[PDB]
RNA sequence: UCGACCAGGA
């Protein structure tokens, strides 16, 4: 629901990264794991952040008013 | 040169590798202490409300906003809100933002951190602007719009340390490290079979010698030379990071000096 | 709670510099009593922990399928192969004074719940107040304000 | 992702929860206790589908 | 809620305890604890 | 899945075939060949507990069908396929679990009860219940603010929607002793 | 303020119970025949193999709270590698002329069996021990 | 909601002062700083410098309870050495000691082409 | 509320933050944890009262019970496991952590003592300094397996004028043990110089082990490559034993002990080797795990865990019963429709050859569900009997 | 090939194609 | 038995329970929302007297 | 402001 700004455990700002992520799996056909570490995320607590969010904003947009 | 050494190893917009050598691990350890918390940031830490015909919650955007990273360089010059003399805040102590945003296209129109706009005065001073280390430009999604989903808010950054929130944390995270082969054994490897086979050698092994089995350990010996990397999330650059944290941590010993001057 | 019937409440919360940190300036976000472990036998929760270790480094789903041909000593094959510990410790420093843990702490992702029972939709005094019509004793109830 | 399967009466989501009961026209012989007039018993459940 | 929808109730020799016959019809570890406690099974 | 002692090109063998498999899969990507085509073809069955006494099934089908004439030390220990009398085989094992208990990471590697107890806990976890929460009238509604799906999940949790609509966070856990609290 | 004993030892076996700083040594008297010693030493500081000529003294001083440095002016009374400080827990009459003493050095204990340190060795607490090469 | 407010930790109250310095009553040349609305980022460190000060006899400090932002220190001096000019010493080898860490890192910074 | 001890006066401290907060060594008579627990608090409003409760009803009036004639608390977890690692003789500490050490007993003389080692680099020892939090004339003597006055496993226990000499100190020294050193202080010292023992021992420990650490991972399952095969042919063999047993009764040459049928006489047997196999095979696993075993520096200490705890775990988790006897017929003459009937072998009627570490086999997995299912059935139906039975 | 008997993975396949068609509530609808 | 053997009390407070190593054994943590809630009836002696004002 | 059912907590 929304690509949370900054990783909790760290505070990398993970916020911007979202839009290029989906980006380099879609377009540049990379595999989840080496495009993660083209974003510039190395530690886990980074990584988990990206790799493991949900995006359910664009659900709820779905719905009309 | 002086008291304790250092050496850059590697060094970036962000990112400084480097090797603290003739120190004390108490005060290798304070640094990273004061550069965690104890350096003042500027964050928002208010946010007004006009119009939310969004998805997401008030408070949910108001918490988001103040994780957003703005410029803090000369933020030495600008008063903490509650030591100003203003009702609430001025120039003098913070630094207004204005956000408007509305879905004109059909598509899903997004909010990002460069659509905040300065509307205090800076008084010519590197200050507010948001930070954008995104290579588009655009620099955080604050949230995602529909139709004639609007979102109006006026927000005010302050002073602050990340020591009353973690929003003014100006770093990332501080990789710390001393003696890579243990040799002032400092740890009691858990093993299988072979301890050395089993866990991996750091980078540091490099920067350092291979103890020598027949030699006797050396109870004398004591941790100098400790391996940092310190990460800016861009509010502050790397080497003001290091450099405050060096100066806040000196003014807080300094305080307790002062203070004990007027006992 | 973990999703292996491992709940519990928050006792403190740290700041970041009091916490204890990886070499890599990596922290937890939580810490568990290693004395929840044996009596428990609840050696799942610590083979999710080696396999969401690997899944967060390798950017794979990990496989927490039940009856399956994963191994515990497969997995750490993989750790190893991304520069780890292979059985998911790692050294660790002391965040008050930053000298090394003298022991090497099992750190990595776990996935844990946030249940609905929180502190303060119990928390409840009263000392004197409403009372039942009939018996003239205290209500009953937070809800009713009574003893 | 709503599944359905329950109800809404008077504005509140209301779920039917199955009933175990014992299988009907079902031919049953048991045992009887050690103070019984009866040793053994063959019991029809015999219903109307 | 998809568990609740996928729930069955026992009123009233041993019926508390997992028949073998609830072999991939009923859930071995969905039960509530106590007082109901393999009464309450879970398809 | 029903197991056929008719099979021309050999022994005993499961009635669905690589080219059902396949055909399935065909019809999965296009979003014909359904779950009622595999009934009405008769290569799968609907078994009552009363019938389930008169047939003989196999875990595994691979697992559980060829024949024998070194091996892994790390995997657990099995039983063989000395039934020449199989009638059926098991569609999944992991099948015989409930909803609660499929969120379960490894729950063949826990002490019996402490499954029972996570297939309680699952239901008081926070998280998105429906995506029209926010249009929804009702007395109390808890909603985590960032789910995200689990790293270590099942292949069950697919049919159970669980990744989309999640129950926590994955959390850096650190098994230690502390301060002490 | 005064030496209680001193001997030349000479070790037979050394052994590391499960330890991995210390080891309980095992030795002899080259003076005395009837002489014997067993004493867990810490071999992490000073590392003894088997056959080592070790002069074990014991001493009473050289009781308030403890100083660390300084000692470049004071009198090292340590002309000795390894020196401890413990207690004497117990006085075993191991039959005839033969009297066995039990030393603790907070918990690296320590037991010298034989004759001569009768009037030498005190029950009293207050007991250092130096050992030299 | 029984929350107490963050800058509690750092903001010193109404009539509360930073030093509370209390002579030790147990040994003699002792003395207790209670060190008001301070971490181990100062503990710690005041305390290491302390022992390299070697006519300081006893030097140890204690954060008594976690809710609270504020610790104890105990300095024993040898007869003559006031335990409050020992740690009067003691910050300022700190200060000196970073401020050549500054001067130090700074110009190897301006060293660097990134 | 089943003791008199569920019921405690204790002093008040206000604190920040929502929950009552409560020593952790006082756990143990209330029987709470803190996974959500909730406690009553009761005021007096008399000074009268007041004075029933802190003279009658306190907690360090309460450290020794009379319903076992001994103290009902001792030290727990964290503090239990720490004081095992804090003791033992490979444990020393160097003069910088000492110091800090001494200051947090509120209690300290404000003496240093004197290291057990000054030749090179003055250390003290772990026992050393746990002997600053132990008030003098306290005099034990303990004596377990071969404790010889010079107890080379570190055996026992020796305490003489509030000083350890020799021995580790865990469970059935500092727990709530019938000749431990809390009913010691309890007799000799007093009611409240005991509840400062406690403080005091935690302040130390709790301290000490914060600076040391301890953990536990999968690693502390893995038993070695070697140790493995050994176990699983313990399970072969006596599986083996098993099959000669069975054919042989079904040869019918078997004959029953009194009071027994040759099924139920059999079923004995069956039950036994499969008991003897899972214990021995387990017994190997405990024997292989080092020193380093967290899993098994806990059950050491006895902070948590047991050697049935470790056997399950890392070698093999054993038969399952139901009802006394292991997985009966629920189907016709077969435990499940995965096997042929009249099927009687360890596999048929629920014997779990496996480790958790390993995992379960789906029919273990059905088995083992069985069997836990009637713990938490007696949990509950026998509950209530219990509790009329106290009434 | 069309005849080569089916694997331990193919199996979800199947089940897949189960839920596809039958839901969760399935029972209850029906 | 509901009415006279066991009642509902005034004076009464209960909360989630946490371990706290840094307590005395016979202390209690009491949150100070309940500390403000529950109250002990004090005489107004000359011993108190000025102190119970502070308090008023 | 009354008490019944249901669902939960240790
Ligand atoms: N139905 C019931 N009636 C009375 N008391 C109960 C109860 N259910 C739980 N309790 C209380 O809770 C105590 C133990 O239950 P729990 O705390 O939930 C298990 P645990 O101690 O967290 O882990 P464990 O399962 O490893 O023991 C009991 O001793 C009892 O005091
Ligand atoms: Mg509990
Ligand atoms: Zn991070
Ligand atoms: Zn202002």
């Amino acid at each position: 629901m929304i690509v949370p700004v900054r990783c909790f455990s760290c505070g990398k700002v993970v916020g911007d990264k979202w839009e290029s992520y989906l980006n380099l799996l879609q377009e540049d056909e990379l595999d989840e794991g080496t495009a993660l570490s083209r974003l510039g995320l190395k530690r886990y607590c980074c990584r988990r952040m990206i790799l493991t969010h949900v995006d359910l904003i664009e659900k709820f947009l779905r719905y009309n008013p | 040169e002086e008291g304790p050494q250092v050496k850059i190893r590697e060094a970036s917009k962000d990112n400084v590798d480097f090797i603290l050598s003739n120190v004390d691990l108490a005060m290798a350890n304070s640094l990273r202490r004061v550069m965690i918390a104890e350096i003042p940031t500027l964050a928002i830490d208010s946010v007004e409300v006009e119009t939310n015909t969004t998805v997401l919650a008030d408070e949910f955007i108001a918490h988001r906003l103040g994780l957003i990273p703005l410029q803090s360089m000369d933020i030495e010059q600008l008063e903490y809100s509650r030591d100003c003399f203003c009702e609430d805040h001025c120039d003098k102590c913070s630094v207004v933002l204005t956000l408007q945003a509305f879905g004109e296209s059909e598509s899903t129109t997004n909010v990002y951190s460069k659509d905040l706009v300065i509307v205090s005065n800076l008084m010519g001073r590197n200050i507010g602007h948001p930070i954008i280390q995104d290579k588009e430009g655009n620099g955080v999604l604050i949230c995602k719009l529909r139709k004639g989903q609007e979102l109006k808010l006026t927000c005010v950054a302050k002073k602050g340390i990340a020591k009353e929130h973690a929003k003014w944390g100006p770093a990332a995270a501080i990789e710390f490290e001393y003696d890579p082969w243990n040799k002032l054994k400092h740890t009691d490897y858990w093993y299988e079979q072979d301890s050395a086979k089993e866990w991996p050698q750091s980078k540091n092994c490099e920067y350092e010698d291979p103890p020598n089995e027949g030699d006797p350990f050396d109870y004398k010996a004591q941790a100098d030379t400790f391996y940092m990397n310190v990460e800016s999330v861009g509010s502050i650059p790397v080497d003001q990071v290091v450099v405050r944290g060096i100066d806040t941590l000196q003014k807080k010993v300094a305080s307790i000096l002062l203070a004990l001057t007027q006992m | 709670a973990s999703r292996h019937g491992q709940k519990g409440t928050i006792g403190i919360t740290y700041r970041r510099e009091d916490m204890p940190f990886t070499a890599e300036g990596i922290v937890p976000d939580l810490i568990i009593n290693p004395h929840a472990i044996p009596s428990r036998m609840t050696v799942a929760h610590l083979i999710e922990c080696l396999l969401s270790k690997v899944a967060a480094l390798s950017g794979n789903e990990g496989d927490a399928s039940p009856f399956t041909d994963i191994t515990v000593e497969g997995i750490s094959k993989l750790l190893r192969e991304h520069g780890y510990q292979s059985r998911g410790f790692e050294v660790m420093y002391n965040g008050h004074t930053g000298k090394k843990l003298m022991a090497q702490i099992f750190f990595g992702p776990t996935y844990y719940q946030r249940l609905r029972h929180m502190v303060d939709d119990k928390i409840h005094a009263r000392a004197r107040g409403p009372m039942q019509v009939l018996t003239r004793q205290p209500v009953e109830g937070r809800s009713r304000d009574g003893g | 992702f709503d599944m359905g399967g329950y109800f809404i009466i008077n504005g509140s989501e209301k779920v039917l929860i199955a009933q175990e009961r014992s299988a009907g026209n079902i031919v049953q012989v048991f045992k009887k206790a050690a103070p019984s007039p009866i040793s053994h018993v063959a019991e029809i459940r015999s219903a109307l589908e | 809620t998809l568990s609740h929808l996928r729930r069955t109730n026992t009123p009233i020799a041993k019926p508390r305890q997992l028949h073998n016959t609830h072999w991939g019809l009923v859930c071995p570890a969905e039960t509530p604890e106590g007082q109901a406690c393999g009464l309450v099974k879970n398809l | 899945f029903i197991v056929e002692d008719d099979e021309s090109l050999g022994h005993k063998e499961l009635k669905v075939r690589k080219g059902h498999i396949a055909k399935l899969m065909a019809t999965e990507y296009q979003d014909e060949y359904t779950w009622s085509s595999l009934l009405n073809e008769g290569l799968v069955e609907y078994i009552d507990a009363e019938e389930e006494e008169s047939i003989l099934i196999a875990m595994q089908p691979e697992d559980l069908e060829p024949a024998e004439a070194d091996v892994d030390p790390a995997k657990r220990i099995r039983v063989s396929h000395h039934a020449t009398t199989f009638t059926h085989c098991e569609i999944h094992p992991s099948m015989i679990l409930g909803v609660a208990a499929s969120i379960i990471p490894f729950p063949d590697h826990n002490q019996s009860p402490r499954n029972t107890y996570q297939s309680a806990m699952g239901k008081q976890a926070m998280g998105v219940f429906l995506t029209n929460y926010n249009v929804r009238m009702d007395t109390m509604a808890n909603i985590l603010y960032y789910p995200q799906k689990p790293l270590g999940t099942t292949r069950a949790m697919e049919y159970l929607k669980f990744r989309e609509l999640p129950a926590g966070q994955n959390a850096i856990v650190a098994i230690a002793c502390y301060s002490g609290y | 303020s005064n030496t209680l004993f001193d001997d030349i030892f000479q070790v037979s076996e050394v052994d590391p119970g499960r330890y991995n700083k210390v080891c309980r040594i095992e030795a002899a008297s080259t003076t005395q025949d009837q002489c014997k010693l067993t004493l867990d030493i810490n071999v992490e500081l000073f590392p003894v193999a088997a056959q080592d000529s070790l002069t074990v003294t014991i001493a009473s001083s050289l009781t308030r709270s403890w100083r660390p440095p300084q000692a470049g002016d004071r009198s090292l009374a340590d002309d000795y590698d390894y020196v401890m400080y413990g207690t004497a827990y117990k006085f075993e009459e191991v039959s005839k002329d033969l009297i066995a003493v039990y030393y603790s050095f907070g918990g690296l204990l320590m037991r010298l069996e034989g004759n001569y340190r009768n009037l030498n060795n005190l029950k009293q607490e207050n007991a250092y021990l130096l050992i030299r090469r | 909601m029984n929350a107490p407010d963050r800058f509690e930790l750092f903001l010193l109250g109404e009539g509360e002062s930073k030093l509370k310095i209390d002579p030790d009553t147990k040994a003699p040349n002792a003395v207790v700083i209670t060190f008001e609305k301070e971490d181990h980022t100062l503990g710690n460190l005041i305390r290491a410098e302390l022992l390299n000060d070697r006519k300081v006899l006893f030097a140890a400090y204690k954060v008594e309870h976690p809710f609270f932002a504020r610790f104890k220190l105990r300095i024993q001096t040898t007869e003559g050495y006031d335990p409050k000019d020992a740690l009067k010493n003691a910050c300022n080898s700190i200060i000196n000691k970073l401020g050549a860490l500054k001067t130090n890192f700074e110009t190897e910074w301006n060293l660097q082409t990134l | 509320s089943l003791h008199k001890m569920s019921m405690m006066a204790h002093r008040v401290k206000v604190i920040p933050y929502s929950t009552f907060r409560l020593n952790l060594s006082v756990t143990s008579p209330y029987n709470a944890d803190f996974d959500g627990d909730e406690m009553n608090l009761h005021v007096p409003q008399s000074e009268e009262t007041r004075a029933e409760l802190s003279q009658l009803c306190a907690v360090p009036l309460q450290i020794v019970s009379p319903q076992s004639n001994k103290p009902c608390m001792g030290i727990v977890q964290d503090t239990l496991c720490g004081i095992r690692k804090l003791t033992l003789r490979d444990t020393f500490i160097e003069l910088d952590q000492v110091l800090n050490m001494l200051y947090w007993v509120p209690d300290w003389d404000g003496v240093i003592p004197t290291p057990a080692i000054i030749k090179p680099k003055p250390l003290w020892s772990g026992k050393q300094i746990l002997s600053v939090a132990i008030p003098n004339g306290i005099h034990l003597q303990r004596f377990d397996e071969g404790t010889t006055l010079l107890s080379p496993k570190d055996n026992g226990m020796l305490i003489i004028d509030g000083q350890i000499i020799f021995g580790v100190v865990e469970k059935k020294t500092v727990g709530s043990s019938n000749g431990g050193l809390i009913h010691v202080v309890t007799r000799e010292k007093g009611p409240q110089v005991c509840a400062k023992l406690f403080g005091n021992i935690q302040k130390v420990v709790n301290f000490w082990l914060l600076h040391n650490g301890f953990s536990t991972g999968i690693g502390d399952t893995i038993a070695d490559g070697p140790t493995m095969r050994e176990i699983t042919e313990t399970i072969a063999e006596a599986k083996k034993k098993v099959l000669d047993v069975t054919k042989e009764a079904q040869a019918n040459l078997l004959t029953a002990k009194h009071g027994m049928t040759l099924r139920e006489s059999f079923e004995d047997n069956v039950v036994r080797f499969l008991n003897e196999a899972r214990d021995k095979a387990g017994r190997l696993a405990e024997v292989n795990l080092k020193d380093l075993n967290n899993v098994k520096q806990m059950v050491m200490a006895g902070s948590k865990g047991s050697f049935i705890n470790i056997a399950q775990m890392s070698a093999c988790v054993g038969q399952q019963s139901v009802e006394g006897k292991r997985i009966a017929f629920g189907f016709v003459d077969r435990t499940l429709p995965h096997f042929s009937k009249d099927d009687y072998s360890p596999e048929s009627k629920g014997f779990v050859e496996n480790s958790y570490l390993r995992g379960l086999t789906p029919q273990e997995f059905f088995f083992h569900a069985m069997g836990g299912r009637e713990g938490l059935i007696d949990t509950a139906v026998k509950t209530a009997e219990t509790g009329y039975i106290q009434r | 090939d069309e005849s080569a008997p089916i694997t331990a993975e193919d199996s979800w396949a199947v089940i897949s194609a189960f839920f596809r068609e039958k839901g969760l509530v399935s029972q209850q609808l029906d | 038995r509901g009415n006279l053997m066991g009642k509902r009390v005034d004076f009464s407070a209960r909360t989630v329970i946490s371990g706290d190593p840094n307590l005395e054994l016979d202390q209690v943590g009491v949150p100070k929302s309940i500390a403000k809630t529950l109250t002990y009836p004090e005489v107004v002696t000359p011993y108190n007297i000025d102190r119970l004002t502070q308090l008023v």
